[PDB]
């Protein structure tokens, strides 16, 4: 009766070094709702990150759009660090611009 | 042509720490347009959505109580049902709701909702006929003698018939710019090189709304529903979707492979390629 | 707007 979260970075539009954009971590399907999520760039926590309000969809498992505004660039790596009842450990999940 | 409202309640109890929180937001269509938080200093209903913010003072304030009235009920549900599954009090515990009305193309209700979930399971739900309930469990049958006592069926069916619609298409003309302009994808094919035998071919679609889309790859006319990477429809973060479908192909061969994509703000259906 | 409805499960 638990549900583990998926989760999908990536960002609001399409990269482009140096322009100025939004990193999003998308997770959903997970049940219950309580959840820790952080955006990380080059594996530091970026403070001043926001959440969309708790919903839920069909089948009950809850979604949550966590975002902040960021530059991307060649060098800097970025990714998304999840927490939940269903893990043994925090999951990392790594920003691919293709993706 | 086929619009909904839906509100989402989520109540999660904290054992030791308190009451249970309560948390409201709705929708219209694809567009949340006002939230709630039991744990706010002054909890208030707040809006979401630009076209909600010309409701007056009475507006906001009804809705407000609404859902403060529903926060005390919700934990009285909670301790209720906490003993109809002999359930301890020492366990955190979810209670979540739905409801609703769809519209159809004459403005009459072509469907309500009315259902619960305890802990993510269907607990109790109303039919259709919006006259009748099915439940899940035996714990859900006594909620719903209870609540034909109450003849909660009839109430709700007043209420989705009636005021649910009529608010729903006082929201869809208020926001008919945003609402009702159905934003088409931005599509494009990218080509990622695995190796020398094969290569990535990926189909996009960004900015879109509403959510409701398909994507799928073809090669000489035929689907690929098989070897094809379908990632789950996502949020912009500006109230738009993104999808995107991948295939992998061998090299020299992208030339076989055709993207399909199907969405109502498009004029006629995109085929794209590599 | 909300269903001023309200029954405890």
């Amino acid at each position: 009766i638990q549900r583990t979260p998926k989760i999908q970075v990536y960002s609001r539009h399409p990269a482009e070094n140096g322009k100025s954009n939004f990193l999003n971590c998308y997770v959903s399907g997970f049940h219950p709702s309580d959840i820790e999520v952080d955006l990380l760039k080059n594996g530091e926590r970026i403070e001043k990150v926001e959440h969309s309000d708790l919903s839920f969809s069909k089948d009950w498992s809850f979604y949550l759009l966590y975002y902040t505004e960021f530059t991307p660039t060649e060098k800097d790596e970025y990714a998304c660090r999840v927490n939940h009842v269903t893990l043994s450990q925090p999951k990392i999940v790594k920003w691919d611009r293709d993706m | 042509g086929s619009h909904s409202m839906r509100y989402f309640y989520t109540s999660v109890s904290r054992p030791g720490r308190g009451e249970p929180r309560f948390i409201s937001v709705g929708y219209v269509d694809d567009t949340q347009f006002v939230r709630f938080d039991s744990d706010a200093a002054s909890p208030r209903e707040e809006p979401r959505a630009p076209w909600i913010e010309q409701e007056g003072p009475e507006y906001w304030d009804r809705n407000t109580q609404i859902c403060k009235t529903n926060t005390q009920t919700d934990r009285e549900s909670l301790r209720n049902l906490r003993g109809y599954y002999n359930q301890s009090e020492a366990g955190s515990h979810t209670l979540q709701r739905m409801y609703g009305c769809d519209v159809g193309p004459d403005g009459r209700l072509l469907r309500g909702h009315n259902q619960f979930a305890y802990d993510g399971k269907d607990y109790i739900a109303l039919n259709e006929d919006l006259s009748s309930w099915t439940a899940a469990d035996t714990a859900a049958q006594i909620t719903q003698r209870k609540w034909e006592a109450a003849r909660v069926a009839e109430q709700l069916r007043t209420y989705l018939e009636g005021t649910c619609v009529e608010w729903l298409r006082r929201y869809l003309e208020n926001g008919k710019e945003t609402l009702q302009r159905a934003d088409p994808p931005k599509t494009h094919v990218t080509h990622h090189p695995i190796s020398d035998h094969e290569a990535t071919l990926r189909c996009w679609a960004l900015g879109f709304y509403p959510a409701e889309i398909t994507l799928t790859w073809q090669r000489d006319g035929e689907d690929q529903t098989q070897d094809t990477e379908l990632v789950e429809t996502r949020p912009a973060g500006d109230r738009t979707f993104q999808k995107w479908a991948a295939v992998v192909v061998p090299s020299g061969e992208e030339q076989r492979y055709t993207c399909h994509v199907q969405h109502e703000g498009l004029p006629k259906p995109l085929t794209l390629r590599w | 707007s909300h269903v001023a409805v309200e029954n405890a499960l």
